[PDB]
């Protein structure tokens, strides 16, 4: 919702990885004077050691660039990026989009940029989550049919059974042992297969 | 310098809050110079007249700073004038002192912020609504983002405490007389228990005299306004202003020491049409909080006097005020108060203390004002 | 793709939805020099005319809101949407998340801030768009697949025949009727 | 005031190159004052040396502006000094010539560009190597957005016209020793057909002189730089030097009249220590072009002298330009140029006529120059 996306700021938890500077400071107190709780974080660490909902990030064309995308690629799902760009040329343009922004601020940034920005790169990345999660919901329920799919063929062939004896037995084992039902095929499973 | 450039309408719609926006500062700058001046000098103001129109304002902006050498203003009332004047100001390094109520959720490096932002006027005011009168709300607002900015806070507000906001009607600024007859009507068929205005200038006088005729006698339910000042309280007959509400970190009938010397100064340096107001109290602690930071530097430059103004506190008309480094915002009084029969603002409340501003802030908490209401 | 991404910017339709002004003057002065194709209207139509790529306009508090929102509503969902915003209050943030914009630009405008957004807006969108159609493409593969499954075994137990059978007759007839072998499938069921 | 602030390095890594712009726009100022000056008062300069610092460019351009009233500006090298800048001037309404090529990508009401884009040198380039040299190459460019930019884009064209980029190597802005031999050795171990070099500044020579040396002093990889200069060929040997190609608008050996008279003029006023250089030219044209425009406007108001500016195609050494009101770039000339064993640069082909400035193409149409190079 509007309000729950603008009443749920204050609760954010953003990271600045960006060098200590001006352009930092700037950027923090903004964040401060909208609410969020905020962090500046220089060298890239390897990984985040605390949650993070929304990542600020400088473009860097030297060592930097490696470090900074295995790190997001790292995060979480609904992890919001957005970019401060210096540069309008095909080599930064092109990193914004491998890192895969929610929304980008032209530097110099001032204090105006940031809040537009920051909803609105929320509101992106909140959608974008959601129809990720139910591309990879319809992945996994395929494959599993799947699999379930072809252990029943294996029984079928191996006990002699029709179809509703070798569900039957699926069925039956994995509700007999706190398992899934889709854990019993795979167990069973290993054609070295699908 | 010392020059002071004063952006504030002396024609246009709001025109009669501006004008004493203008004096305030006029009598500050007077007063100032009484105190010594700075390095030496007195100090110098330079007006110029946008008439309520942004493209205007700017263009004023930009003649005091490319051509008459000012890096120091005090002015802006709207809010699209406001963001009219902003960019000139930030790209000169300048600095603008605002002394003006505002929807909040603006930080400008160079704007220092005099009048309240929500949580520092609607919120309270909200809170002592919902606590005094009925909850059946209708809304009229002049047409611009300030009273739409307030009436998305104010209805959410009443939703949630529950109350129904029966109608949201908005009038031009500068409205017609059949905009405001229609208007009225909308406002009379609602039924409301009470009526929350955001109308701003030119046209309130006659739109709390039509909603009063309207009625004729018959219990009509109080206008309650966020924008609403002296200056439209004084073109209104007192049986049509009776009962009405209004909030302000300032009112001329406070009885304090401060507030005394303010109206008899002003009183004395006021033209017959410029009236007293809480802006004209604004520009004119802002404009002497300027000119002693200013006295503190030992100069006239931006960063140094900018600097010296965070440290210095004013006792101003108001109370005590101040102006955080951290937001350019002002800690600020916070007054409600209901018209009688004579035309003075009787002080119905007002916060314990100084509230901090946080213009920012969307989820208003108005348990925070139980206690003292 | 960041690579035919930014190759393809001179064949995309840019509509200004704004009214005439400096402000709109300036940014398809600068989508000009970008290089992409570049009309300006005003006042809202109800249906483009033209094939429109990427939309830019303003937030307004007027009935020019509605229009527009039903008018993008409308429209391709591949459209781009762009938000030139000047306030960052409540009330003017809700109609940008409300138009669901995939990109904004704080005013006031200048060139810098024009191409990058674009291109990370336009992303999004395609994006978007990508991952709504392989939600499709999903949702109808895990129903074929259940009705191949189900007609296999139908064919499996029908003429006594394994997996491998039941799955070569299907093939077989589909690809002797020229159809698909879900049709096939759902002949038989 | 008629003052023009110049933002050039005098110490740095590219010193060499901007000393150069320096006496080129210094040279302009004498002439414009020879020519009666702006409305009878002299054209007076400021100079400042930022040492190729972005900081100190920005702080130099902030002094200028808020402390000694300066509106025109003509300065800046490497893109991040130019991005240092450039807010400073916009904010303050001033107007800053850039004689200096780049990467493209930019539109600045307050800038008028006069080095060429993308457009104009490294696609003529790229279309001229890959039809006379082997397809497989070797970059090396120093490390920072220009070298980074102008390999995104030769990158991709090779690739597109079969060719093989076997490595693309940077080394730092003052390379050290160990920098230099590595890179070399990795140059040397990829046995490129040619060497695309986009290394800028101090270490340009000494970076040539170790490819050399590193080679069996035998039919070594030709070199082909985006961005050496006449001030980094005069600091080679001459058999380093002899057969690397280089492009720019302008050539110290163009057979004009203009040219010549160029040479002259640098010649008497340039110290022992400035070479004359493309850049130096660039300076003296636009610098030569913003007191004309001022002379026409009759004062010194960046909206009155700017209006002037788009109006007034000049006859420049390079040969003939002018601003495009449409991007603030300029119309430019092209050459590419193979130095011979005096050390002399060596006109191999020429754009038929100046070419029209596209800094945001995207596509490079390699296609465009096959009529004026086969």
């Amino acid at each position: 919702s509007a309000n729950s996306l603008l009443g749920s700021l204050r609760e954010l938890q953003v990271l600045v990885l960006n060098p200590p500077g001006e352009v930092s400071d700037a950027l923090v107190l903004q964040l401060i004077r909208i609410g969020c709780s905020v962090r500046q974080c220089w060298p890239p660490p390897e990984a985040f050691d605390v949650p993070v909902d929304v990542v600020f990030t400088s473009i860097f064309q030297n060592r930097h660039h490696d470090e900074i995308a295995a790190l997001l690629a790292a995060g979480t799902p609904r992890t919001t990026l957005v970019a401060l760009v210096e540069y309008e040329s095909p080599a930064v343009l092109s990193q914004i989009i491998e890192l895969e922004c929610h929304g980008v601020i032209t530097q110099p940034l001032d204090a105006h940029r940031v809040l537009p920005v920051l909803v609105s790169a929320r509101r992106i990345s909140e959608e974008m989550a959601k129809l990720k999660q139910k591309t990879e919901q319809l992945q996994d329920r395929i494959a599993g049919q799947a699999r379930i799919n072809q252990a029943k063929v294996l029984l079928m062939q191996r006990h002699g059974w029709d179809e509703r004896e070798a569900h039957q037995h699926l069925s039956r084992e994995a509700m007999k042992r706190r398992e899934p039902i889709l854990k019993i095929a795979q167990e069973l499973l290993g054609n070295e297969p699908s | 310098r010392p020059l002071i450039g004063l952006l504030f309408s002396e024609t246009g719609v709001t025109a009669d809050i501006e004008r004493s926006q203008r004096y305030g500062a006029l009598l500050a700058v007077e007063q100032l110079n009484r105190e010594g001046g700075v390095g030496g000098r007195p100090i110098e103001t330079l007006s110029q007249d946008p008439g309520g129109d942004p493209d205007r304002y700017r263009l004023c902006a930009e003649d005091f700073i490319r051509n008459r050498g000012v890096r120091f203003l005090v002015g802006c009332y709207m809010s699209h004038t406001r963001k009219a004047v902003m960019p000139v100001v930030e790209r000169a390094d300048a600095l603008l002192c605002y002394p003006t109520p505002y929807e909040g959720f603006e930080y400008s490096p160079n704007i220092v912020y005099g009048g309240p932002a929500p949580n520092q006027n609607s919120a309270p005011l909200a809170a002592y609504l919902i606590r005094h009168y009925g909850e059946r709300v209708v809304f009229i607002g002049s047409d611009y983002i300030y009273p739409r900015e307030s009436n998305h806070v104010m209805r959410h507000l009443y939703r949630q405490h529950g109350g129904t906001v029966l109608e949201e009607i908005y009038i031009p600024l500068y409205p017609s007389d059949d905009d405001l007859q229609r208007a009225v009507e909308r406002i009379y068929q609602a039924r409301a228990d009470v009526v929350f205005s955001t109308v701003v200038g030119t046209g309130t006088a006659e739109l709390y005299r039509a909603i009063a005729r309207r009625y004729g006698d018959g219990r009509r339910p109080p206008i309650a306004s966020l924008t609403t000042s002296e200056a439209e309280v004084a073109k209104m007959e007192s049986d049509v202003a009776e009962g009405q509400v209004v909030v302000a970190p300032y009112f001329s009938s406070i009885d304090t020491p401060a507030s005394r010397a303010f109206v008899q100064a002003c009183h004395g340096f006021f033209p017959e049409n410029a009236t007293i107001t809480a802006w004209a109290e604004a520009a004119y602690w802002q404009t002497l909080l300027l000119g002693r930071a200013a006295q503190a530097a030992g100069n006239w430059r931006v960063e140094d006097v900018q600097r010296h103004l965070y440290d210095i506190d004013i006792d101003a008309p108001q109370g005590p005020v101040r102006v955080e480094r951290q937001n350019n915002h002002s800690r600020l009084s916070s007054r409600i108060a209901e018209i009688d029969a004579r035309g003075v603002f009787q002080v119905r409340w007002q916060s314990p203390e100084p509230i901090r501003p946080d213009p920012y802030v969307v989820v208003h908490n108005l348990d925070d004002w139980s206690a003292s209401m």
